[PDB]
C-alpha cells in the first residue's frame, strides 16, 4: 500500500507562536512545452501511388 | 512503378528477390538479366507556395 504522505503534527496552542529566525534561498525548475512540429501531408501521393 | 533507378550496395541473399520498406512497397529489386540490384525511389516532388 502506497505511503501516503510522511506523518507529522504541529504543536498547536493559543498563546504560542513561531517565528523563523534564518532563510534559505531556493532555485526550481520548471519545464513547459510550447509547440510542436509542424507537419504536412500530400493527399494523392498517398492516397495513391 | 515509376521512379528513379539507382545502383544500391545492398546485399541480397542469393535467394532473395525484392527488398520491401516499412510501407511493404518494392524498395530494392533484382532486374531479370545481369542479376543486378537496383533502388527504386520516387520521382522528386513537394509542395508549392
Ligand atoms: C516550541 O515548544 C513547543 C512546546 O514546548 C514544541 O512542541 C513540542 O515539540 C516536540 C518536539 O519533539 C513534540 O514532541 C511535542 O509533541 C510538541 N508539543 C506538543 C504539545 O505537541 C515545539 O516543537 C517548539 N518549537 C520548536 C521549533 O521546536
Ligand atoms: C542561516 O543559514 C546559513 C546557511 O545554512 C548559515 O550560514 C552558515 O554559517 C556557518 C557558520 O557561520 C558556516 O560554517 C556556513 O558555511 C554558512 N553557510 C553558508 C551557505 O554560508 C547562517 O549562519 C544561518 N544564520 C544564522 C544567523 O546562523
Ligand atoms: C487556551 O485553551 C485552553 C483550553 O484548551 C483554555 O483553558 C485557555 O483559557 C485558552 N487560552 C486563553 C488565553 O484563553
Ligand atoms: C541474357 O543475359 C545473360 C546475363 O548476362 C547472359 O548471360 C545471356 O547470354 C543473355 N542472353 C541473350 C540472348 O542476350
Amino acid at each position: 500500500t502506497m505511503s501516503l504522505g510522511a506523518e507529522n503534527s504541529v504543536a498547536y496552542s493559543n498563546n504560542s507562536i513561531a517565528i523563523p529566525t534564518n532563510f534559505t534561498i531556493s532555485v526550481t525548475t520548471e519545464i513547459l512545452p510550447v509547440s510542436m512540429t509542424k507537419t504536412s501531408v500530400d493527399c494523392t501521393m498517398y492516397i495513391c501511388g | 512503378g515509376t521512379g528513379v533507378l539507382t545502383e544500391s550496395n545492398k546485399k541480397f541473399l542469393p535467394f532473395q528477390q525484392f527488398g520491401r520498406d516499412i510501407a511493404d512497397t518494392t524498395d530494392a529489386v533484382r532486374d531479370p538479366q545481369t542479376l543486378e540490384i537496383l533502388d527504386i525511389t520516387p520521382c522528386s516532388f513537394g509542395g508549392v507556395s
